[PDB]
């Protein structure tokens, strides 16, 4: 997260961070045994830690869980990014508390200029490089589509949205994939690409979680 | 040695924090860099080994 600010302690109870050795992408508890990322970030072994916030030190509200089923959308595509979301199976319930919760599927679809709360672990320079050890955090409205297609011409489908500044200073990178982008308490998209971060021109572009509410749904019954 | 050896590590617009491998031909060596998870270019490697066996 550049230009972002340090999330309060545990004040997105529903962030996880996906680990196979460190950290490397975001995700979203949506249930006391599932878990939704970006398909993009995908490994064969992924552990999934919870109740962070210093993700470097051992703070003790932590819970640490191995995944067992990791299912990816099935027309996912690896060069357009159309479709990327992933379901994550924990090995076992976490237990729910203050530091650990669950955030809420879509309603419907949010409007463009709705304000919204991105976070994450990821980069916090647009040139540079600087790990974050807190959990930052960012208000920032849906764009306009038009808005997101004049920025990405020809890259953009209606299972993305536009989410961020036109005039760039703040956005999602590297490390944040995976991501929540919650607004009015739904969780509306997963932070998932977009050219550099918080360049001019280009805001970053994000899952359109609200179009595979029923996929997550008859995946999780069937699982 | 092939042209995409020299060409600087390429990123990709993926937002995860994956580290590969890549060889810095100014140094003349293989290093780590964050690849962003999708659209890889051919200067990124899984392992050193590999790297140099390609780029050396
Ligand atoms: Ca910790």
């Amino acid at each position: 997260i550049v230009g972002g600010y340090t999330c309060q302690e545990n004040s997105v109870p529903y962030q996880v961070s996906l680990n196979s050795g460190y950290h490397f992408c975001g995700g979203s508890l949506i249930n006391d045994q599932w878990v939704v990322s970006a398909a993009h970030c995908y490994k064969s072994r992924i552990q999934v830690r919870l109740g962070e916030h210093n993700i470097n030190v051992l703070e003790g509200n932590e819970q640490f869980v191995n995944a067992a089923k990791i299912i990816k959308h099935p027309n996912f595509d690896r060069k357009t990014l159309n479709n990327d979301i992933m379901l994550i199976k924990l090995s076992s319930p976490v237990k729910l508390n203050a530091r650990v919760a669950t955030v809420a599927l879509p309603s419907s679809c949010a409007p463009a200029g709705t304000q919204c709360l991105i976070s994450g672990w990821g980069n916090t320079l647009s040139s540079g490089v600087n790990e974050p050890d807190l959990l930052q955090c960012l208000d920032a409205p849906l764009l306009p589509q038009a808005d997101c297609e004049a920025s990405y011409p020809g890259k953009i489908t209606d299972n993305m949205v536009c989410v961020g500044f036109l005039e760039g200073g703040k956005d999602s990178c590297q490390g944040d994939s995976g991501g929540p982008v919650v607004c009015n308490g739904e969780l509306q998209g997963i932070v998932s690409w977009g050219y550099g971060c918080a360049l001019p021109d280009n805001p970053g572009v994000y899952t359109k979680v609200c179009n595979y509410v029923d996929w997550i749904q008859d995946t999780i019954a069937a699982n | 040695r092939p042209d995409f050896c020299l060409e600087p590590p390429y990123t990709g617009p993926c937002k995860a924090r994956i580290i590969r491998y890549f060889y810095n031909a100014k140094a003349g060596l293989c290093q780590t860099f964050v690849y962003g998870g999708c659209r890889a270019k051919r200067n990124n490697f899984k392992s050193a080994e590999d790297c140099m066996r390609t780029c050396g």
